[PDB]
């Protein structure tokens, strides 16, 4: 394809009006490029619309409706592949269309866009259009699985999957999206089971994902508690070896490397894993799993400062869908010293999240917050912020009553009483200070009298 | 080691009231990471670049991981390992001014550290917590190195 | 349909809820906003303008709502500490303080004839407090988990819940009686109100969608393909003509119901849209979000 594209560029030169050149190079483009190909997308449409004054067949009109589903202008790609329908005269009107290439294509493609914009009707419309001009395709029964998904109605999204797997037993697409389903539920044994009917035939970016799902059940179960007994089997070891002959095939699939980079980060060679989150962190952007991982490998280093500003990049980039758990990753940082001189800031970041929403959740660390409002308040002496730090006080101590229901409890359980035997004489240390301060005012006042 | 500023930067714009000098542009260019500005005075001869083209820039007090802060001499033979070995385009300068958005009473958000080296000028203008290690008169090495 | 006004600096902080009134009773004139930085500050809306009217300071954590009684001209806020105080808004003075904590308090709601005060709790259950002393007068118990929006029906009839499990109650206020339980939604549903007859109950849910049921056979009256994100807040018209809508994506959209068409979309707040409420006489759009800002949008 590169001496393809040099060859094109050669029929371009040599003639402007190569419309055959300009139609290989749509579809070249549809078919695979979407970064580099845009601008090209702007190169064969603005001849190929001077061939569509001239005559309007359907294959120009929906190659420029994907150019332009690809691009993002998702207006005109609707209006070409309505075109393609209601101009291009040799897709049904008059003619027959081979496979129902034409009209059902385009069916997938604005119901695509009634993916994109929320428009389930039309999408649903489109895709029961497009089982009723042929019982295949189950790839629509996959989007209609995946919009049932999206609604919150995962048991009817294993249906349409179900439904394509009916119309292709051996489908890896389906598979992986049931093991998808699986793996959200905490289903490792299903998981494994439909990674084992998908690798029978299949592999190669069809069981890349299976491995990777491999290492991320094992990952999952080295984040907790049971983590030592799985330190007893060594599974840290068959996640990098998976890791390993995944790396081995791919080139740009950066989640195998920031697998490999996480598992040398749970070991002892994370100071090269980061160094892995360089080489990843090398690469394209647009993916929220290098950030959280140098996060991850600042918080690892003690190094808050950046772990704080990669934690705030990510929610730059991903703040505006459901992202309401990685505030409270990047609260949980701050106390992994026993820090509490970098937490006076963060007392308002952690409590602000939404005007609905539970925060029964993070109290203890809301009390590791309070507490360090406890460190001020017994440091200045000035009044009108002592004892409503006071009051702020006995509110933690209610929220360590949740705390309560563990060591935390037992470190807290010491802190309430001495932080209210603290206020009960800083409380008069704050008033004596007003009172000199009071003395000092009137000295000056009668200084200006004088 | 000793590494006073690190990023990926990406050339926004190339000189953009002419070119003054036939060898040297001043290339502007904006952050993915860090969000901050760029001017830099490369030349074109030995390092050409292009307008849209994306690089790392390694602003350090040393070119040792040791981090020994030798001396502003030049021993062309030095059986050492290096940091300017893994990349491309090597300068070396002193920082002169640093500019802040200070005021009486409060401190700084913004700074703008101006740095030549021999001659070739170079703006870094961000916030006061990624400008941090930067002093006045401080010797300084460039190091950038460029990324497909 | 535009912007008429932008108040900016209207807050040092985010801005996380507001409330306007619907009758002639000295709440058709007056913004009551709940914001990050511990403070409610009534507005005085006025000569096609905003003006400070009051900042009252008795909060010590952030105000998640604000509500303003339709029969009486004083206010009600609760904030996340679970401490909610009523403000006499022609003094701006505190009434009451209701100590309802630890945590165990949420987003408010006034009747219509300004007797009940309702709120819901970590518990699951939606406590109706009495105004005229601050003190629970009972509990309405439909277990399961954290009740997120009440809203009280403006003729005096119905209460509904909505959970954060997407579970919603109608209870009948003479008797305490729950009347009616829907699920339609597995996501959080923020915002909920009765139409101003008290036929339809619009709900705002984080699915990205718009949902209207009927609350007297209880079934499902129809969907609004809303915004691609979370729906944060919707509010009627008080003639029941059209009704605003708010979401996470930087978004306030007017809607048509009789068309299920969107009449204009609003891009000028720059952040989360968290509270929206019309005019009284219906002719305005008050809209708060984390921009710091108050925005007025006119209406014909």
């Amino acid at each position: 394809r590169d001496i393809a594209k040099g060859h094109l560029k050669k029929v371009t030169e040599q003639y402007p009006d190569d419309v055959e050149a300009w139609i290989e190079l749509a579809q070249i483009l549809e078919q695979t490029d979407i970064q580099g190909a845009l601008s090209a997308y702007g190169t064969a449409t603005r001849i190929l619309q001077e061939k569509v004054q001239a005559d309007v067949p359907p294959e120009i009109l929906n190659n420029v409706g994907a150019l332009h589903f690809r691009l993002g202008n998702l207006g005109e790609a609707k209006k070409y592949f309505l075109a393609s329908l209601d101009r291009a005269k040799a897709e049904a009107e008059h003619d027959e269309h081979y496979y129902n290439a034409i009209s059902v294509t385009t069916s997938y493609n604005l119901a695509r866009l009634y993916e994109a914009m929320c428009e389930f009707h039309e999408a649903e419309k489109l895709y029961k259009n497009i089982l009723r001009e042929h019982p295949n395709y189950v790839d629509c029964y996959l989007r209609l699985g995946a919009m049932a998904r999206d609604k919150g109605n995962f048991y009817e999204a294993s249906d349409w999957f179900k439904e394509a797997l009916q119309i292709n037993q051996d489908h890896p697409d389906a598979w992986s999206l049931i093991g998808n389903l699986h793996l959200a539920k905490q289903e490792w044994g299903p998981g494994q089971k439909k990674f084992e009917r998908i690798l029978k035939q299949p592999s190669t970016q069809s069981d890349t994902y299976s491995m990777l799902a491999l290492g991320n059940v094992w990952l999952q179960t080295l984040h907790q508690p049971t983590r030592d007994r799985e330190k007893e089997k060594r599974h840290q070891d068959r996640a990098l070896a998976i890791y390993k002959q995944v790396l081995r095939n791919d080139a740009k699939n950066l989640y195998a490397a920031n697998g490999i980079g996480a598992v040398l980060a749970h070991k002892g060679y994370f100071r090269e894993a980061r160094d892995v989150f360089a080489q990843v962190r090398e690469a394209t952007a647009d993916i929220s799993d290098v950030w959280l991982n140098l996060a991850h490998i600042y918080v690892e280093q003690k190094q808050y400062i950046s772990a704080v500003q990669m934690y705030e990049n990510c929610l730059r980039k991903f703040y505006k869908h459901q992202n309401t758990e990685v505030v409270l990753y990047l609260a949980r940082a701050l106390f992994k010293c026993g820090k509490l001189q970098e937490c006076k800031q963060t007392l308002l970041k952690a409590r602000h999240v939404a005007p609905s929403d539970t925060v029964l959740m993070f109290n203890v660390a809301l009390v590791l917050q309070r507490l360090a409002t406890s460190v001020l308040k017994d440091e200045k002496s000035n009044l009108k912020e002592v004892l409503n730090a006071v009051k702020e006080l006995e509110l933690a101590h209610r929220y360590f009553s949740y705390l309560s229901k563990l060591a935390l409890a037992a470190t807290e359980a010491r802190q309430c009483s001495d932080l209210l035997s603290q206020a009960q004489y800083h409380v008069a240390r704050a008033r004596k200070q007003d009172e000199e301060e009071r003395e000092l005012r009137a000295k000056q006042e009668q200084e200006k009298e004088l | 080691a000793g590494i006073l500023f690190e990023d990926i930067f990406d050339v926004k714009d190339i000189d953009p009231e002419g070119k003054k000098f036939d060898r040297v542009s001043r290339l502007h260019c904006e952050s993915e990471s860090f969000k901050m500005d760029l001017i830099l005075d490369v030349n074109i001869q030995i390092y050409p670049v292009d307008l849209g083209d994306k690089f790392r820039l390694v602003i350090a007090s040393t070119l040792y991981e040791d981090g020994t802060l030798d001396d502003g001499e030049y021993n062309p033979t030095d059986d050492r390992p290096s940091r300017a070995d893994q990349f491309e385009y090597v300068m070396y300068g002193k920082v002169y001014r640093i500019e802040g958005d200070e005021t009486s009473t409060e401190a700084a958000t913004r700074l703008s550290a101006y740095v030549s080296y021999g001659g070739l000028l170079m703006r870094l203008q961000g916030d006061a917590n990624n400008l941090h290690g930067f002093e006045v008169d401080s010797r300084v090495y460039l190091l950038m190195k460029k990324l497909a | 349909y535009g912007i008429l006004f932008k108040q900016e600096q209207a807050h040092d902080d985010a801005i996380w809820s507001v409330a306007w009134g619907t009758n002639k009773k000295e709440n058709s004139e007056t913004v009551v906003t709940g914001s990050l930085d511990d403070l409610v500050k009534v507005w005085k809306w006025r000569d096609e303008r905003l003006d400070l009217q009051w900042s009252l300071e008795g909060h010590q954590l952030g105000v998640v709502s604000v509500d303003i009684s339709h029969t009486l001209p004083i206010a009600a806020s609760s904030s996340l500490d679970a401490h909610i105080r009523l403000w006499d808004l022609e003094n701006g003075k505190q009434i009451k303080s209701i100590d309802a904590g630890p945590v165990d308090a949420w987003t408010l709601a006034f009747s219509p004839d300004s007797q009940y005060l309702a709120t819901g709790t970590h518990v699951g259950k939606v406590n109706i407090f009495g105004v005229e002393s601050g003190k629970k007068e009972y509990s309405l118990d439909t277990r399961g988990k954290f009740i997120l929006s009440i809203a009280y029906s403006p003729d005096g009839k119905y209460l509904a819940s909505g959970a954060i499990d997407g579970i919603i109650n109608i209870f009948d206020i003479a008797t305490g009686k729950l009347l009616h339980t829907l699920e339609g939604h597995a996501m959080p549903i923020r915002s909920l109100t009765f139409s101003p007859d008290s036929q339809l109950l619009v709900t705002a849910s984080d699915d990205g969608y718009i949902k209207i049921y009927d609350v007297q056979h209880a079934n499902l009256a129809g969907t609004l393909s809303g915004h691609a994100s979370w729906v944060l807040n919707v509010a009627f018209c008080p003639d029941d003509t059209h009704f605003v809508s708010s979401s996470s994506d930087k978004s306030v959209k007017v809607w048509d119901v009789g068309t299920r068409t969107c009449v204009h979309t609003f891009f000028d707040h720059q952040d989360q849209v968290w509270g929206v409420k019309y005019n009284g006489n219906g002719s305005k759009i008050v809209s708060v979000g984390d921009d710091q800002e108050i925005h007025i949008y006119d209406c014909p």
